[PDB]
């Protein structure tokens, strides 16, 4: 029983780490789009200034 | 004399043996007449208790 607990318990930590992972990459890939505009907005600015 | 006593002792042992032999014979009979087991259960429990630590 205790063995089926551990073997279950572990499976849980892995279900998670695949998750806590599978949305980081997307949670990071949204700050990417934000920092990608924020440069392109800074770049478009410094070329002209106005 | 003592030889006679020993003849008895030997006789008793022989009985004890066929006593034991019967008890066994019966258990085997009750066993045959009905239809898992702990034997393969141990092998299975080592296969799991292993690939748990591997995984």
């Amino acid at each position: 029983q205790t063995l089926k607990d551990d073997i279950n318990i572990l499976l849980d930590k892995a279900r998670l780490e695949n998750q806590e992972g599978i949305d980081f990459i997307k949670a990071t890939k949204v700050l990417m789009e934000k920092n990608s505009m924020d440069i392109m907005k800074i770049r478009e600015y410094f070329q002209k200034y106005g | 004399h003592m030889e006679a006593e020993v003849d008895k002792l030997e006789l008793m042992f022989q009985k004890a043996e066929s006593d034991l032999d019967y008890i066994q014979y019966r258990l085997e009979y009750e066993i045959k007449t009905n239809h898992k087991n702990p034997v393969t259960l141990l092998k299975e429990l080592s296969v799991i208790k292993s690939r748990y630590q591997t995984l």
